[PDB]
């Protein structure tokens, strides 16, 4: 959109006073640059479509890590498939550039770029590896080993990338049993009441189950070979057709945990600057 | 479809697409006057409304007190020394021992309501100071406690109509026996550790006193959920900080009192049963 | 089959490409939107917003209420300056933290007309005028009320109206500026002066304050989105 | 374009005289070969279409050379991610033909082509390497650890590429401050004012922020393996769209930085040859 | 789209997309006249024009000095002795200490303006050589040390209306202690490091003191900016090179001088301030 | 989905082909274009400004102002040449640095007239006339007038113009020419002899100088880009 | 041929994908449908049949 | 375009795509009869005709002598031995010191000509033999080192008017020191290394002694390029081979003459200049 062309001024002389307005409401001044100075004609051409909420998020960020190995048989330490709870969290981009707004509808784009790794000094081979990628919304069974039932994705989602090609990319829905993700969460779950014992109704502060997207579930399908090896599946999310609502001001001091609290030795985000110098 | 700088939608479900001095106003049978008020702000340009059906989740038929609930209610007044840093009151919490609000909201399951919040602190002419006052949504707080997160107490993070404090200094709650699991708000974070000077954001006002002793909040109901508990979720939360610091005619203890006048509006409850008695003290 | 080939560009992951992909919850019921208050559809939304700027970054201050606070008082009239700063929205140290500053600081790009505020938290009585002159680039920095005039410059009466608003209008020579401190693209200077001095009566307090406040104008206009330094994930 | 046909022409005994012309104007003698010379009927089939400046410039010219490591575990090195300024005057072929004009709008085109080879000795194995590739624009954190949070590109773009795929490319729009690309600033960015400290307003000449594009930022996403993997990301640059100003005349000695200067030898560049030999 | 020798485009972004001797002229108060100038050159075949609003970026009132600043001011005059390898001057460098033009561009930030030089040098039909007047577009000159490069100073890369010269050959300045920082252009390269007999490429004229004493040239406004600050860059540059060396009747020592008249032309300004007083001493 | 077939040519970088790629900077607003002075559309428009032609390139002129200056005289007629040089704009020492010659190394094929200028850079009262000579290939190369007036030619008078303009005509087998020196495309011959003596006055300079240019006629055109020898990036 | 680009998401099995494959069995003429008693095209219908609730779920 | 057994282009260059006794003829000055001639042969079915603008590569004025060059020469006579195995003679270099066309094409750079040749051999009927004359167009010969290849030199490879001959049988010219440089073409090989048998795709005819005693040949002007220039490039080439041995009354030592005329059809020049004086001998 071209946004407004700066018309011509000149000089006046009347009474309207525009400069001069009270902040003492809530609304701020509307006031523009042809009132306070001579300004000339100036057909404009900028645009504001680069700053859209879209064209704002419209860009995956990593929101994990997440470590699995394929330890070689000759050792009997036991396979690690790696489960992460599905959050945004984790990391503090993604979520500093969401924790500008209160709620936010928004369909997601999962990417899951894959990489491997040799451990052992023998440098052995290892086919191409094959990994499975298993969504556990919040009650399904989590998988304990790395070759149980629970692995069968009868009902529960799952993507089988073959390591070397394309990442994995898969769309997702609006998923928030309420009408938009709450991003804060001013309450608890649980009412402690006046007639019971302290432990019940005990709930931590701002959480909720409207964040409760279950989990997610990784693991190397192909069966140990005689040399480990590492990978390290890493998840890149883009919201998409994302509308947001309610304003807040950005994260000034770095994150601690889920919550809003900030750490003892963190509360310095300024700097120094003399009143008096350019 | 050719679109201006082809698009075909391949996949069925939609996701996989690609991208003013002088105020008087009547709630009930309550009527408030002020001949000083710098006009009101409607939070985010939106007047409490009751809910529509087309936008309504639950089935049972909901119960509008209409003039008994949506009165103003005067909570306590606070002193605004000059070394006094900033309160806030989470609502409705703050609404829960008040008339017949608060029984509505403790035996009703579900509630939604918006707010007018009046905040009055009248000083002389030559008085100096000025407050801020923002209505934060979803207010939360930062803990006490560097080794736990999320861990204030139900108790704590609602006070009820005392309200809190911001405190000047961040002080950790070091007693790992018995954490006291309370708010520890620093003042000029405004307590969820984002800066002062950006919560401007928030719908707010500001009383100076050289020019306006009152500021009036019309605050709808902004909600993830069309409707919600009231005794766990606080939707809202009034926070007034102190600007710029109370002075008086070179006196180094001038006081004046802040008081705040909130007005349930289009207050609507539904899942009525046995009343909440939760545990506060 | 159709005879296809593979271009440069295959198999890669951009992370700006809007590409459809398979949903993996097909036929998944969506919970409709409602109308919830306050929608915001850009981010210039956002900095249009007024937010106070930290002016007094300075030894205690920083980092406390007194930030906020530039403080005036009742001393006989004087050309030095009640403040000043540079006109580098998301490089200057005091404008970087501000809600317009937060927004820059996502974007490499700005372009636009600036709107500074004052409000002057003082007593009723207390009367007096100021000068706020913003002074392009290119030359020495004002550092008495006789450069800062030859600039453009408004003169803010604090009688009745506790506020004054200077546009800061666009003037660059090009169409857009680095959100770095950058020689070539500088924005200019702003200062804030007496033209006369407070004058309070006799039982008033003698140390009045003034508190600042930066926004867009509604031409205001960001481009080239990046990432912001101001949040680090340590380790 | 048929260029314009060869008219025939005759013999003539006037007096216009076109063949004699001035030079002391600045204006060229439009003098044509029919003019000076019988000249038969020519239908004129040659096209200029080759020599536009699209098909001059429309093809890739590397740019750079980043060398990006993945030191083995064993060695306590710590890995090479390569930081490159974005920039065409690292070589000297686009320069030279970039050179030709004073001003040019152009969408760019980048190609990044990786290779990679193995140091130690040890014939040991390395899994198939996914390399990021992060434009960090200007004012944006530089990322000074490959394992550190700047490379959650949570508003970066970034492209992962995965070794062995076909060479990863983007395009780019014009994203110059100004209305056209500055290859020539005769000037500076500070002016020295009377009443300061010399250091203060001193600055490199003709070196203006109009070509400041940030940097570009290549790391291997792949944790370190037992044997050092070395590889080599080589970026071509097509400009696409591109218009150009102001001709000038083409460089004749050896670039020497990336101002005009010319080294101290290398004002040789003209040949031996006799005035009067064929 | 079906284009003659299936093109479809698939990306909403467009970057995404495939691939005559008589001569009088009156500037204000000022009159030039020659009555063997051969001609003008309208470089590139653009006049100057006062900036259009459709192309214009800042919002200020421009400031038109016209007729106090648009007059043909004269530069010193300089020897055109046998042995000299030419002479530079830039603009609008040269017009700084120039009547109120410079006064203009000092006090405004911003400043945009076209020119018209008349390059005036005269001789009997005795004499014998030729100029030629290349009006170089941004041009940049070689440093003269080799161990740094673009470390030439603002006062020395800034002559004024004194002017520059070319020098025949290259001298690193080995210094080392405090570099001169001093342009050291050889004649031939232009400076630039191209050769001159391209030079011809740029707006040019030739005095050949056979045919014509003068050479007029009217330069537009060409910058990658529609305006853009006066003090620091310099738009275009003024460059007179002998193509053939002066002779007179077999005499070893004949001079004769060249003098340059520069007449600012459609300049305008923007942002006025405090008065820029900058070093060049 | 769709059944496909990877033809040859999959997956392979070529530095000249026109395929779409995905956008990394998208919305990004772009500055729009303005009317800059000077836009050149074609390369081959800069082959048509005429350049001096580095005649003597031999011993002490080369590289120096004087490599420019072809020296006539006042000496009795003679047959001598006053000037050689072959035709082959991009590969003769002498117009292989000139611009036509600079934009001739990027192709490899040439075919079009060329215009060959000379200026007469001496005293008013030189009077006399010259002989461009233009020789196709394929005999023995002019060195007397005798045999150079045989071919295409222009006689030159300097009583008052300063300039002459020979049109080397498209005289060639092929289509076009190979920008190397080669011998089945061969250009020809150029060459300037006195057909009368340069006169002078007296107390007149005795010592003439001509200075030459080279351009393209308007049906020049040239194809298959290449690269330049001109240029070397050392190490 | 035609020029392609392989976006990311390529060469991956996903489960819940709705994609054509090819067929194994060729011409395979299929058994005519015949109408059964009792076909269910949702399972809500399932979940509004009662049920009996085990209510006491305790020791024995 | 779904073309008959979907065909859509892609790429904008066209390269990506996808895939009879008696005869009298008069020629200026020159009449030549033959009463047992057998028709003639138009090599290719194409006339020769003057250069159309439509296809002209040079500018300048063609200068066609007309009548002063397209007459018909008689080359040389040679005798048709019993052991003679051929003849050969390259064109226009056969016609290089006859008459005004030598002076015109040596004159001339470019110059382009047909040809129209006619071979002329008379035997009495109780003679026996036959003759095969083709009209190799870009004819090359072999040369006579093993060692070396193309390294035949002009003296030997223009012969001129005089012609060449077929050798019996190839023999080295084992000479390591002073290489003769000289063709030696094997006469069932035809010289190229293809075979005789097939030389007939050539144009082409038989004097067969029975039947008729003349060959008339109309060469067009066959070559890659419209004008080429003569001295260098020779055109066509005639090949006279005896198909049948040349046989009478039971004598051994049989021998008649044969003799060509060749006129120059349509010839064109340019570019004039001095003239070429080419080393031969
Ligand atoms: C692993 C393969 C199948 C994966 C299926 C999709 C996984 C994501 C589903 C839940 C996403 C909801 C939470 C994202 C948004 C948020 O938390 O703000
Ligand atoms: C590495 C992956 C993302 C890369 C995003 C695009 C990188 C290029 C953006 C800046 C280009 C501007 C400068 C190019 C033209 C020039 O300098 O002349």
């Amino acid at each position: 959109d071209a946004l407004p062309n700066t018309e011509a001024s000149g000089p006046t002389h009347s009474k309207e006073i525009p400069a001069l307005t009270a902040v003492e409401t809530g609304a701020t001044n509307p006031l523009v640059p042809s009132d306070t100075v001579q300004t000339r004609h100036v057909v404009q051409h900028r645009s504001r479509s680069e700053s859209s909420i879209e064209s704002f998020f419209a860009r995956g960020a990593c929101v994990t890590i997440m470590t699995v190995d394929n330890p070689a048989s000759t050792t009997n330490k036991d396979k690690l498939f790696a489960v992460w709870k599905i959050t945004y969290k984790d990391t503090v981009q993604l979520r500093r550039k969401l924790e500008f707004f209160t709620y936010s509808r928004f369909d997601m784009e999962l990417t899951f770029v894959v990489t491997a790794n040799f451990t052992e000094t023998n440098n052995g081979h290892a086919l191409n590896q094959v990994y499975q990628i298993m969504y556990v919304p919040p009650g399904a069974p989590v998988p304990e080993k790395w070759d149980d039932y629970t692995w069968q994705t009868s009902s529960n989602p799952s993507i089988f990338y073959t390591y070397g090609t394309a990442p994995a990319r898969i769309s997702v829905p609006y998923v928030g049993i309420s009408n938009a993700y709450s991003h804060f969460y001013d309450g608890f779950s649980k009412v402690p009441l006046k007639d019971q014992s302290a432990a019940l109704g005990d709930s931590l502060y701002g959480a909720a189950s409207l964040n409760d997207f279950g989990i997610l579930a990784v693991r190397v399908v192909n069966d140990p070979n005689p040399t480990k090896v590492t990978s390290k599946i890493r998840v890149y999310l883009k919201p998409k057709h994302i509308r947001v609502w309610c304003p807040r001001p950005p994260r000034a001091v770095a994150y601690y945990g889920p919550g809003v609290d900030y750490k003892d030795g963190t509360l310095t985000p300024l700097s120094t600057k003399d009143l008096t110098t350019y | 479809q050719v679109s201006s700088q082809t698009t075909i939608n391949y996949y069925r479900d939609s996701a996989s697409n690609a991208a003013d001095r002088v105020l008087q106003l009547t709630l009930g049978n309550s009527t408030i006057t002020a001949q000083e008020a710098a006009n009101s702000v409607v939070a985010y340009g939106r007047w409490p409304e009751y809910l529509r059906d087309s936008e309504a989740n639950p089935v049972d038929q909901p119960t509008e007190p209409e003039v008994a609930a949506c009165r103003f209610y005067t909570l306590d007044t606070v002193s605004w020394t000059k070394e006094s840093r900033g309160w806030w009151w989470k609502l409705p919490d703050a609404l829960r021992d008040m008339g017949l609000f608060g029984q509505n909201m403790y035996y009703h399951y579900l509630g939604r309501s918006g707010y007018t919040v009046h905040v009055q602190c009248n000083a002389s002419k030559f008085h100096q100071g000025a407050l801020g006052v923002f209505a934060v949504p979803e207010m939360c707080l930062a803990g006490d406690s560097n080794t736990t997160t999320m861990h204030t107490s139900y108790q704590n993070a609602n006070p009820g109509e005392k309200g809190g404090t911001f405190t000047g200094t961040f002080t950790p709650d070091n007693n790992q026996t018995s954490p006291a699991r309370r708010f520890c708000p620093v003042d000029y974070l405004l307590g969820n550790g984002t800066l002062l000077g950006n919560a401007f954001v928030f719908p707010h006002q500001i009383i100076n006193l050289r020019t306006n002793n009152c500021a009036t909040l019309v605050l709808p109901y902004v909600n993830s959920l069309s409707i919600d508990s009231m005794v766990k979720h606080n939707n809202w939360g009034i926070a007034i900080l102190p600007l710029a610091p109370l002075n008086f005619a070179s006196e180094s203890s001038p006081e004046i009192p802040i008081t705040l006048t909130i007005a349930p509006m289009c207050c609507e409850f539904n899942g009525l049963r046995n009343i909440t008695l939760p545990r506060l003290q | 089959g159709l005879p296809v080939m593979n271009t440069p560009g295959s198999n890669q992951y951009l992370t700006a490409d809007n590409f459809q992909s398979p949903c993996a919850l097909p036929e998944f019921d969506v919970t409709p939107p409602i109308d919830i208050p306050g929608e915001v559809k850009n981010m210039m939304e956002l900095a249009e917003i007024d937010t106070m700027i930290p002016f007094d970054l300075s030894a205690t201050k920083k980092n406390t209420m007194e930030m906020y606070r530039v403080r005036l008082s009742d001393k006989p009239h004087t050309d030095d300056p009640i403040l000043c700063l540079s006109l580098s929205p998301a490089s200057d140290p005091r404008l970087s933290h501000t809600m317009l500053g937060e927004i820059l600081n996502y974007y490499t790009h700005w372009a636009g007309s600036l709107k500074f505020t004052f409000m002057f938290c003082g007593s009723m009585m207390a009367t007096g005028k100021l000068l706020v002159s913003y002074a392009p680039p290119g030359a020495d920095p004002p550092k008495k009320r006789k450069e800062a005039m030859l600039g453009t410059h408004v003169i803010w009466d604090i009688g009745l109206q506790s506020s004054c608003t200077m546009v800061v209008p666009w003037i660059s020579n090009t169409t857009y500026r680095l959100t770095i401190d950058d020689s070539f693209t500088e924005g200019g200077y702003i200062s804030v002066f007496y033209q006369t001095r407070i004058v309070v009566p006799l039982s008033t307090p003698r140390e009045m304050d003034i508190l600042g406040f930066v926004s867009a104008c509604n031409d205001f206009s960001v481009r080239l989105l990046r990432d912001t330094t101001h949040i680090e994930q340590k380790a």
